[PDB]
RNA sequence: UCGGAGUACAAAAAACCCUCCGAGUGAUUUUAAUCUAGACAAACCAGUCAAAAUAACCAUAACAUCACUUAUUGAUCCAAAAU
RNA sequence: GCCUAACGAGCCUGGUGAUAGCUGGUUGUCCGAGAAAGAAUUUUAGUUCAACCUUAAAAAUACCCCAAAAACCCUAAAUUCCA
RNA sequence: GAUAGAAAUUUUUAUCCUGACGCUAUAGAGAUAGUACCGUAAGGGAAAGAUGAAAGAAUAAAAUAAAAGUAAAAAAAAGCAAAGAUUACCCCUUCUACCUUUUGCAUAAUGGUUUAACCAGAAAAAAUCUAACAAAGAGAACUUUAGCUAGAUACCCCGAAACCAG
């Protein structure tokens, strides 16, 4: 029978090198995920039709955030072959009031808060 | 398909002759005249038909009931086929069940 | 009220005929099998030209229902209500009339602006004084009626409406009794204690 | 279709706006009924719109015939000598008004 | 049988409601009918709040 | 009450007048030119869908010839155009190319620059040199 | 009154030209037209159903139909001879005697409880007249003289300790519908016929004072009655002191159907006359 | 079922549903258990108790009993002495 | 038609003119009541458990047992019995 | 075999609009949602129940679900159940 | 079982106001006719009309010239016949007729030369929706622990071999 899968830890315990390739601190977990759903959930198990559908994934091509904690990661590990996952990243810091206008977010995966100065 | 080449000659209909401007005009003679006739009593037709309504199997039904002795050879046995007809119909076929 | 003013008198005689009353064909008008063309039992069926009518009109066929009283009297009330709020509601004493004469009646009525019908409304039907009568007989748009003969259709058919005043006392008091009234334990048209 | 139909090229009727721009609007015409029900929408533009659009548009006439038909009709006009028919039948006053619009430009 | 601002009705109803659910009631008005109408069960003490108004 | 269609001729014409300039028995039978109507909106609604992707084949026919005059591929040149953030679509790319010869060769010209940039760049193996236009500026 | 009025003056007359049914009156129908409604029209495909040839209603596809495995058994068992009494509270009969449909002063039976249309009985429907229940025991404060034709030992205390008068009276379904709608009777152009006794097994019912029978010993009544007091703890009233005492003693014959009247009498309603028979014979069947 | 009778154009009952099964007045229907009395010397103490229930009928046998029986059937009866009375309104249904 | 094992590897369910065993009852005495919360199972019909409470008995005394225990069975109507 | 060009039983009319779980057919436009089979059945060319689904309507939790938990010789992918 | 189905007992007010939300030549009667014609017989059973006030106005005068079929005018590489288009008809490019039936049809599976006219979803128990009045409602007969009354929403067409009577 073809069924869900496990996908035992050792997968997800990083190398050394891993942190400099993809360019994550060591230390410091990010706060943030970028998902994108690249693939297509046709051809695929309804559970994760489903996954994709409670994760806001339903349109190909489209940002959207979640936590980076482990109740999330769970579906994130169940659909992560239809999906491109990107650390969000804040060079100017969190958005205040004032800035909820100007944001934009830039394929680096970072939010720039002012956005077209004048 | 082809339609007529002549334009009709305009039937002119006055709304007011007698018979469209007295009509319905006895209809509330129970409520005003302090009941003695019901509407009924106003329908002018079939004497099977005065003052009650069913569906066409009813209707046969009834007009037999009624004037059935009065009916002539073929219209009898034409009312009577057209009732066996209507009663199997009814009962035994239909979607609804 | 209206709608059934209208239908609920109508019958229509109008029938066509199944294939069962048609003149003939009551054999089949080829054998079933080998002759090369389509099967048919009898020439009357509602395919064929000269056969029978698939569904069509059948008998005459009576509509007839009753509005419940109350519903049909709220409607002559409503109707009265509307013909006074528009100003085309006229209370009339008498009804004598100084003459015969009809253009007298229609002059009356371009002088006052009344509309091109009109409906008056009397008592009853023996005591209507003759110069009304003679008027009103040879009038197309003007129509005399008694207070029994009151109803929603004339009323919009009309465009003006004119009461006498002891028919309006009438009216009042036929159409107010239904408010205070209980249901019927049989037939109204016979013995009750306070009523008639 | 396309293969079914007529085509033009793209152009504009004695190079409009190149100097300066010409409305190509010239005349509309307008016939209603008094009475008819039909008519109910063009009656009350008449009444509030036209006069105030014949202001927005100085350079073009616009008639009004009231007469007895069953079936209001707009008749724009062109310039270009081109004659546009259209039914206002049944509209709303906020339909004709779009639509004399679209027939103003 | 509601001759009147229904309006002003429905304002005094869901304001005499209100303490009770927690929440605004759910209301039809039907202007023409001259009728009120009301989502649940609240008969016994709608008769009484309007045998207290005097009607 | 008996009723019959009485407009049935205008009903045929809303389905005729479009098959007027068929071939055969196709214009004038309703039955044969109900279906060869359908079936020529049908292609026709496809068509206009496909007729995009043509007209881009097109474009990008003509743009590869106009570069090849130049000794120039195209991948080359579009790809080399876009590293100088010269953003212009195959339409007006192939429209330079027939009408504006002078402005293509220039195009052609800085495309090529680039690119040999671009491999001076990969084969000198440090960050230092910037080649003038490959240099990359942001929005202001 | 209703601003709605002054919206009227505003606007074009009513008339034929333009009604509108209110909306969502009439839900349109649809005809098996076109490419949704056409096509095998709603009855979907080959088999017995898009024929129109479906078995019938309680038909399992042959196996033993659900209706017919389960056993038969008296439930329905003879229930159109089943006696039935429509009941009456003691809350709506005080509901009727406040809003003055039934009024307390005169003698209250059946006849009287139909007029005020405080119940309704089909004598058609084996319905053999009125019950009393106990339903609005506690609040039960008019005085009455009330003939039913069954009560509970509740009801009955609850009428005594007010200081009226309970009995309970048998009617056969003719007498019956007669007492009920005696108006359309009186047209009828009948004499008044006899009230049938009750049957046998209903004897022992109306034959004891338990149950204020109309058929009672009044020997036993005050005894009773007395004994009602003592389980209800309640003092009981003289009714024999009071002065609508004539109108709470007020009985019928056995035999008879109204107050008043007589079996064998006619009555002309168009002359407001009664006829009697001077009779023999009829006065010894009648009386009898 | 006859939808339309010959005689009388009205809706005929079918006796049979009537012989085995009653109807409350809330629109529940009782019927007796299958097999009761049916070989009982070989039947358990407790399946015995289990048989000689009386018992509810599911919503759709419901439906369809109601459909084979007229409008008659269903009128709110008072019986005296009636065992059922006491069965026939329903109390505290929150749905 | 009914049951046990495999097929169906670990909750349930799960087919074949698939692979294998069985059942259409004996033997015995502990002769195994009434009533009812709550459940299992289930298209329906049928099937299953079961506390408390009564009554029986030591005087605060309710599972018939064994044979792989699981299967040893049959609806309505209708007939015979009379409780 | 023959009985008026078709005789395993003539022809015609009537019963007759015979009855077909079988084949064929079933007529304007546009929009919203949308279905592959568990059970019985002289039943497997059909029905009637479930499960899904549609249209309204009332509600409150619904999927997803980490530990902990589910058998006795050996036994995988995995299930069940749940914050 | 499918189905069949009473009665006792109840109700019923005159005469005039007659016509048509019936058809208009494939409809409505089969009907211009039970004739022609077909059968030995019983029996079956058609089709068909269109000028004008006047044709005692035919060198005749007047308003459609619109179905398929043809003619005016045969064809010119290449392909479900069109569509994108195009200065340009073709030439180029892209599309495996339509119904039905099916697990699945361009199918070499079914049906149709074409045109016109005819030719097929019907019922109100429960329900929903709208409204009357409401502990009652219904113009008698019933139903009622918010109900009752009214309206509106629904269920096809052609076809056997047979069987029976005369
Ligand atoms: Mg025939
Ligand atoms: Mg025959
Ligand atoms: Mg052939
Ligand atoms: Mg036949
Ligand atoms: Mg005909
Ligand atoms: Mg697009
Ligand atoms: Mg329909
Ligand atoms: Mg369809
Ligand atoms: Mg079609
Ligand atoms: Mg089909
Ligand atoms: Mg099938
Ligand atoms: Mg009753
Ligand atoms: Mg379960
Ligand atoms: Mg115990
Ligand atoms: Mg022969
Ligand atoms: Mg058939
Ligand atoms: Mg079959
Ligand atoms: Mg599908
Ligand atoms: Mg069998
Ligand atoms: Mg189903
Ligand atoms: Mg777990
Ligand atoms: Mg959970
Ligand atoms: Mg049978
Ligand atoms: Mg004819
Ligand atoms: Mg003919
Ligand atoms: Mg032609
Ligand atoms: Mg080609
Ligand atoms: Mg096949
Ligand atoms: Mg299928
Ligand atoms: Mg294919
Ligand atoms: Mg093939
Ligand atoms: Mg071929
Ligand atoms: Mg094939
Ligand atoms: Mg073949
Ligand atoms: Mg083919
Ligand atoms: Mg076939
Ligand atoms: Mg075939
Ligand atoms: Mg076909
Ligand atoms: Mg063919
Ligand atoms: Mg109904
Ligand atoms: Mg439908
Ligand atoms: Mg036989
Ligand atoms: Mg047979």
């Amino acid at each position: 029978k073809f069924t869900r899968s496990r996908i035992p830890d050792k997968v997800f315990q990083p190398s050394p090198e891993d942190h400099e390739k993809y360019g994550g601190d060591p230390q410091y977990p990010h706060k943030l995920h970028i998902v994108t759903r690249i693939k297509s959930t046709k051809r695929r198990p309804y559970w994760e039709k489903d996954i994709i559908k409670m994760l806001g994934l339903e349109k190909a091509h489209t940002p959207q955030v979640h936590k980076n904690i482990p109740s999330v990661n769970a579906k994130l590990k169940v659909v992560k072959h239809l999906i491109r996952i990107k650390p969000l990243k804040l060079p100017q810091g969190l958005p205040t009031e004032e800035d909820m206008a100007n944001t934009c977010l830039k394929s680096n995966g970072e939010l720039v808060v002012r956005w077209l100065l004048n | 398909f082809h339609v007529r080449v002549t334009l009709p000659p305009r039937k002119v209909v006055d709304r007011w002759n007698e018979k469209r401007a007295m009509f319905g005009v006895y209809d509330n003679i129970g409520i005003l005249g302090n009941f003695e006739k019901h509407p009924k009593e106003l329908i002018k037709g079939p004497i099977w038909l005065r003052g009650w309504k069913g569906n066409e199997l009813q209707r046969c039904i009834r007009k037999k009931r009624m004037v059935g002795n009065r009916m002539f050879i073929d219209d009898l046995h034409n009312l009577n086929k057209r009732i066996s007809y209507l009663y199997k119909h009814f009962n035994r076929h239909g979607k609804y069940r | 009220v209206a709608i059934w003013q209208k239908n609920f008198k109508r019958i229509s005689y109008a029938k066509t005929k199944t294939r069962a009353e048609v003149r003939g064909g009551g054999r089949k008008p080829w054998v079933q099998k080998g002759s090369g063309r389509a099967r048919h039992g009898s020439i009357r069926s509602p395919i064929w030209r000269g056969g029978g009518v698939a569904h069509g009109p059948r008998g005459p066929t009576s509509y007839y229902y009753m509005l419940p009283m109350k519903v049909r009297v709220q409607g002559l009330k409503v109707a009265l209500t509307v013909k006074l709020a528009q100003d085309d509601l006229h209370i009339v004493d008498s009804l004598e009339l100084p003459t015969a004469d009809p253009q007298y009646l229609i002059e009356l009525a371009r002088y006052r602006r009344w509309g091109d019908s009109v409906l008056l409304v009397d008592l009853e039907h023996e005591d209507m004084p003759q110069n009304v009568v003679a008027a009103t007989s040879g009038l197309k748009t003007f129509n005399l009626v008694p207070a029994v003969g009151l109803n929603v259709h004339s009323m919009l058919k009309h465009q003006t409406l004119v009461l006498t005043l002891p028919t309006v006392a009438f009216l009042e008091e036929k159409l107010l009794w239904h408010n205070s009234r209980y249901t019927p334990l049989y037939p109204f048209r016979l013995p009750y204690c306070d009523f008639p | 279709t396309a293969r079914g139909t007529a085509s033009r090229f793209l152009t504009s009727v004695l190079h409009n706006g190149l100097g300066r721009y010409v409305q190509q609007l010239q005349r509309l015409s307008f016939s209603l009924s008094r009475d008819a029900p039909s008519s109910r929408g063009a009656r009350e533009f008449v009444e509030r719109e036209v006069t105030d659009f014949a202001r927005r548009n100085p350079g073009v006439v616009i008639y009004v015939n009231p007469r007895p038909c069953c079936v209001p009709r707009v008749v724009a006009e062109y310039l270009n000598g081109a004659v546009r028919e259209e039914s206002i039948h049944c509209k709303s006053v906020e339909e004709i008004a779009a639509l004399v619009q679209k027939l103003a430009d | 049988k509601v001759e009147g601002d229904i309006w002003a009705l429905q304002k005094d109803v869901e304001d005499f409601l209100s303490p009770l659910l927690g929440k605004t009631p759910v209301t039809q008005v039907n202007e023409v009918t001259g009728t009120l109408r009301v989502k649940g069960y609240f008969d016994q003490q709608l008769k009484a709040w309007l045998l207290e108004k005097g009607f | 009450l008996r009723s019959r269609v009485t407009d049935r001729y205008w009903r045929v014409q809303e389905v005729l007048k479009h098959a007027r300039h068929f071939r055969g028995r196709k214009n004038r039978c309703y039955r044969l030119a109900v279906r060869a109507v359908t079936r020529a909106f049908v292609k026709c609604t496809r068509a206009r869908r496909l007729k995009k992707r043509s007209l881009r084949t097109l474009w990008i026919n003509r743009i590869t010839a106009a570069s090849q005059e130049h000794g120039l591929k195209y991948p080359a040149f579009i790809i080399n155009l876009i590293k100088c953030q010269v953003e212009l679509n195959r339409k007006v790319l192939a429209d330079l190319a027939i009408y504006e010869p002078k402005t293509f060769k220039s195009l052609a010209a800085l495309a090529k620059r680039r690119r040999e940039e671009g491999f001076a760049a990969a084969l000198g193996d440090g960050k230092e040199p910037d080649g003038i236009f490959s240099r990359v500026v942001q929005h202001r | 009154g209703p601003r709605a009025l002054d919206l009227l003056r505003a606007l074009p007359r009513v008339s034929l030209a333009n009604l509108k049914p209110n909306p969502g009156s009439r839900k349109p129908e649809r005809r098996p037209r076109g490419r949704r409604r056409g096509r095998k029209c709603g009855r979907g495909h080959k088999g017995e159903r898009q024929r129109g040839t479906r078995p019938r209603l309680g038909f399992e596809g042959g196996q033993t139909p659900f209706y017919l495995r389960i056993p038969k058994y008296g439930f329905n068992e003879g229930h159109s001879f089943r006696h039935q009494y429509q009941p009456l509270s003691l809350n709506r009969l005080q509901y009727l005697i406040d809003l003055g449909r039934v009024d307390p002063t005169q003698p209250i039976d059946l006849t009287q409880l139909v007029n005020g249309r405080g119940v309704t009985i089909q004598p058609s429907k084996r319905d053999y007249g009125v019950q009393l229940v106990e339903e609005g025991a506690d609040t039960f404060k008019a005085k009455v003289n009330i003939e039913v034709q069954m009560a509970s030992e509740l009801a009955i205390a609850a009428i005594e300790k007010n200081g009226g008068v309970v009995t309970t009276a048998f009617y056969d379904p003719r007498s019956l519908e007669i007492l009920c709608k005696p108006v359309p009777f009186f047209l009828r152009g009948q004499p008044i016929p006899k009230r049938m006794l009750p049957p046998e097994a209903l004897v022992p019912y109306y034959t004891d004072a338990k149950n204020r029978g109309y058929l009672a010993d009044p020997a036993r009544f005050p005894e009773a009655r007395l004994e009602l007091a003592r389980k209800y703890g309640y003092v009981l009233p003289d009714i024999t002191k009071d002065e609508l005492f004539k109108m709470l003693s007020t009985r019928k014959d056995p035999r008879q159907i109204f107050f008043g009247l007589a079996p064998g009498w006619v009555v002309n309603m168009a002359d407001k006359k009664i006829l009697k028979p001077t009779d023999e014979n009829l006065l010894k069947y009648y009386s009898s | 079922v006859t939808y339309f009778s010959s005689r009388k154009g009205k809706r005929k009952t079918v006796k049979a549903v009537i012989y085995r099964f009653l109807r409350l007045h809330s629109g529940l229907w009782l019927r007796r258990k299958a097999g009761y009395k049916k070989k009982l010397w070989k039947k358990t103490a407790a399946r015995k108790r289990r048989l000689r229930e009386f018992v509810f009928c599911n919503k759709t046998q419901s439906k369809l009993l109601d459909k084979m029986t007229t409008s008659f059937w269903k009128r709110r009866n008072w019986y005296a002495d009636d065992p059922y009375q006491k069965y026939q309104d329903r109390t505290n249904l929150k749905v």
